RNA sequence: CAAGCUUGAGUCUCGUAGAGGGGGGUAGAAUUCCAGGUGUAGCGGUGAAAUGCGUAGAGAUCUGGAGGAAUACCGGUGGCGAAGGCGGCCCCCUGGACGAAGACUGACGCUCAGGUGCGAAAGCGUGGGGAGCAAACAGGAUUAGAUACCCUGGUAGUCCACGCCGUAAACGAUGUCGACUUGGAGGUUGUGCCCUUGAGGCGUGGCUUCCGGAGCUAACGCGUUAAGUCGACCGCCUGGGGA
RNA sequence: GUUUAUUAAAAACACAGCACUGUGCAAACACGAAAGUGGACGUAUACGGUGUGACGCCUGCCCGGUGCCGGAAGGUUAAU
């Protein structure tokens, strides 16, 4: 169900300053943490999400 | 004959030239028995961070049964033509046909 | 592939040969063959302007097409030919229209493989167009420096220049000894490397081998006597100069360049 | 793998009898059964039953005294590695008599005192205390 | 490794049936299959070790069930290595 | 870790912001890491004495 | 020796997780250098200094360019791999493991001297590459001395291709396979039943972390993933130095 | 292999290989007051110069002196 293109729900775990949020903070299950940074690693090759916020 | 997922963006300057280019490849696709499950044209969507200087391109998805072939005939035009700036073509487990989250929430 | 040949005689010990299967076995094609007779590195004046060239094995000479100027007719590789006038080796081939001509041939290009010239062209190795139409990135040969004059840089066995920019009429090479270098874009390059790059890996093993290839002796100035040489003479086996050549020119460092009318083009002088 | 299923019967004695179980079950076989009789009859075991035709169960039941072991203690003794025949005069004798070797004979498994009075020897399996 | 039906195409051939999947014959026949389809990828790919370990182990599991196949009955076994060109 | 101060605030409100908007991201924690190269020997070894001190 | 059987061992069907391996592309951050613009007297370094760079304009700051290497966050007594090991994203080729229900072969098994393969780092060979780091080497300090620790530099090497080398505290200092023997707390990955009514209630596999019982052990400790109770095969030890 | 035709055949010269250095093509360099020619109908895996001399193991310290390379602020300096 976690998804690239839904970058609404990919902001949740990220930060201000675009870091990957960890699973310990989030309360997430391991398997789907694993699905969201996948997720979110290639919304930045796309430009969707930023890697920094320096931009 | 397998499935994958193809977003890519575009020079903004030639958002002129888009449908053009969506029906060569959807064509070359169909060409070769292939399908189009869906295709889809988010338009001018602003950049997280510069690429080629260029604030702001224009997306387009895209979703495909088809041979390994053709795909890539399609990854090394993406590669000569420098209207494309950027491309992506994930593989995927079944079909997808509908709408994305970035149609939908409009 | 290269092979250490066994040694069965002390001049075949270290001897180590680059053999291609590929290549053709059989006479050259006639129409583009020439008599070039040999100079033993003399000039028109009968004198030896250059030291160390002569004799050697008579060669013919194969007129290569280095201009490919004829153009959006597809040309298919007949074969791939020895040429002895010449590190890379060559491939004739068969235009559309029943024309043959030599070309060099690249890394990667066997018999059956269609190549085209002109502007169309896809970009993929044998394939020549103008440096406009190449992406910035690419590995080229066989690349002119006027437009229509015909290739000079990159054409050795395992050379490529290497196309880093475009800025308006001109484009930038970074040349094989480093030197990165404006060429104006109208200006042709085939595309690939250039093929037979283990030709370095070959060792001659003997001094006869040097002889076959036209390459006579050559005589250290500190052997000679001052009157030969600024090397001279000493009693036992002195030196005490500065390195010169001949006509007494230090060698080992000097730079001789002069040449202002080319200095414009020249980016950046080699490392 | 699992190349003595004797020994595995007189360990999953051993180790019930540690762990204080009413009973053990395992794989039977024909020559099991012949042990696990002697075993009975000399009052080692309460009983033994066989259920199954196809998968068939030999579920042995446990013995204890003084809220303490029966089974002192039931070594192996010929091995797959080393088997250990013996003649009449030659049968070991176990606790100078108050324990019981197990002898395979031509007729049939027995104990040890059992085999001087039919005067035969054989393979000898297990001791017991 | 194999499709699905290049398997089914190996068990019609040298089974009983389509529900004999696992006889001797089959596995041998099928291992034979997907060690040839493998002298391709490691024609390429010959720095890949991680990989020949798979290869080698279906080798010996083959070896393993020919030798089983001489002691029942040596009719099936010659038969079986002309059939798939094995011994040499 | 950026900060602007909108109107009708303080200074010292804006500088403390700037403190615990540092202090959640790890700037120096990141940058005290990487004065030095830890040999992977060295950073698996630490590590587990993390989590076995962590045990308590 | 002959004929069987299905529980050990395998084959097929369908799914799930995974830094498992090999090849090919690609992204962004940072260091270095190169060419510019703004700018002026310090910078850098240390315990404190000096060597070093700087009025020939450094350091600081902004723009553009080159190139190489490594992949922040996620990340976890998390995972995969026989071991060595494996970490950005994408594609192509590919190995194994596990689970569910059924079908199939019918002991096809376990272990293995000699043999063959795999095997970190350093190192060697041929050819590329070379940002950063950095054995050797140089200068500066410290010191009774300082052939070192600390500082400024810096070459092999580290990187790629193809060959060799065959070793490590290559360690869980615990050979492989199988069986049995009280518990508790977790993690990870499957799967089946349940006003799914909740991120839940009841079970059933696999891998793994920490406690600890009987027993064992010289003791420390190990403790169902044994160093407990047994069996099969292999390797090895027999005082310290010499070695 | 080569060498002092006519007192020296050698440990001398050469050599395959190694290293440094120059040279971006109207190449460096050489012969020519010049035109021009060789280099080469080659193009940096190519060409010229210098030293060493198969292969194996190696190839340490010194940039004060003399050359060469780079640097431009300042000094000194010609014709004009």
């Amino acid at each position: 169900e976690i998804d690239y293109k839904d970058i609404a729900t990919l902001k949740n775990y990220i930060t201000e300053s675009g870091k990957i949020v960890p699973s310990r903070i989030t309360g997430t299950r391991a398997k789907y943490q694993r699905q969201l940074a996948r997720a979110i690693k290639r919304a930045r090759y796309l430009s969707l999400l930023p890697y920094t916020d320096r931009h | 004959m397998r499935h994958y997922e193809i977003v890519f963006m575009v020079h903004p300057d030639q958002s002129e030239q888009v449908p053009g280019m969506i029906e060569r490849y959807t064509a070359a696709i169909t060409g070769a028995e292939g399908k189009i499950h869906r295709l889809e044209d988010w338009g001018r969507r602003q950049l997280a961070y510069p690429i080629n200087k260029l604030h702001k391109a224009h997306y387009v998805l895209m979703n495909v049964e088809a041979p390994q072939e053709v795909i890539d005939e399609l990854e090394t035009t993406f590669r000569f033509n420098d209207a494309v700036i950027r491309s992506m073509v994930m593989r995927t487990k079944h079909a997808v046909t509908e709408a994305s989250p970035m149609v939908k929430a409009k | 592939a290269v092979v250490k040949c066994k040694p069965t005689s002390p001049g075949r010990r270290h001897v180590v040969k680059v053999v291609n299967p590929e290549l053709h076995k059989g006479k050259p094609f006639a129409p583009l063959l020439e008599k070039n007779s040999k100079s033993g590195g003399r000039n028109n004046n009968g004198r030896i302007t250059t030291r160390h060239i002569g004799g050697g094995h008579k060669q013919a000479y194969r007129i290569v097409d280095f201009k490919r100027n004829k153009d959006g007719i597809p040309a298919v590789v007949e074969r791939l030919e020895y040429d002895p006038n010449r590190s890379a080796n060559i491939a004739l081939v068969l235009y559309k229209d029943g024309e043959r001509r030599y070309i060099l041939a690249p890394k990667g290009l066997k018999a059956g493989d269609q190549i085209q010239s002109g502007v169309d062209a896809a970009i993929k190795p044998g394939n020549t167009l103008p440096m406009r139409n190449i992406p910035v990135g690419s590995t080229v040969h066989n690349v002119e420096m006027k437009p229509g004059k015909g290739g000079q840089l990159a054409r050795s066995a395992g050379t490529y220049v290497q196309i880093v920019a475009r800025d308006g009429a001109y484009v930038t090479l970074r040349l094989r000894s480093g030197e990165m270098r404006k060429v104006e874009a109208d200006c042709r390059a085939t595309l690939g490397e250039v093929g037979n790059a283990e030709h370095m890996l070959r060792v001659l093993g003997k001094a006869g081998a040097a002889r076959w290839r036209g390459v006579r002796p050559t005589v250290r100035g500190t052997a000679m006597n001052p009157v030969d040489h600024p090397h001279g003479g000493g009693e036992g086996r002195n030196f005490g100069k500065h390195p010169v050549t001949p006509w007494g020119v230090q060698t080992k460092g000097k730079k001789t360049r002069s040449n202002k009318r080319t200095d414009k083009f020249i980016v950046r002088r080699r490392s | 793998s699992m190349q003595d299923p004797i020994a595995d019967m007189l360990t999953r004695i051993r180790n019930g009898q540690a762990a204080n179980k009413a009973a053990v079950t395992m794989p039977s076989s024909k020559l099991k059964v012949a042990i696990a009789n002697v075993l009975k009859e000399e009052g080692f075991i309460e009983d033994f039953k066989v259920e199954g035709d196809t998968k068939p169960e030999l579920e042995l039941t446990l013995k204890y005294f003084q809220g303490k072991a029966v089974v002192e203690s039931i070594q192996r003794v010929s091995r797959p590695g080393l088997r250990i025949y013996k003649r009449k005069d030659e049968l070991p004798k176990v606790m100078a008599g108050l324990g019981i070797a197990v002898v395979s004979t031509s007729k049939g498994v027995m104990t040890d005192r059992a085999a001087r009075q039919a005067g035969l020897g054989g393979e000898i399996i297990c001791y017991v205390a | 490794s194999l499709s699905t039906e290049a398997t089914a195409k190996i068990v019609s051939e040298f089974g009983r049936d389509a529900n004999d999947t696992g006889s001797t014959e089959v596995q041998v026949a099928l291992l034979t299959a997907q060690i040839n389809h493998l002298q391709g990828h490691f024609a390429e790919h010959k720095k890949d070790h991680h990989s020949r370990r798979g290869l080698l182990r279906m080798v010996s599991q083959r070896r393993k069930l020919l030798d089983y196949l001489k002691r029942k009955d040596v009719a099936r076994y010659t038969q079986l290595i002309e059939r798939l060109g094995l011994r040499r | 870790p950026v900060i602007k101060v909108r109107e009708n605030e303080p200074f010292d409100v804006a500088l403390r912001r700037f403190k615990r908007s540092c202090e959640k991201a790890g700037v120096l924690a990141e940058v005290r890491r990487r004065e030095f190269y830890e040999k992977p020997t060295t950073e698996r070894k630490r590590a587990k004495a993390s989590a076995v001190k962590r045990h308590a």
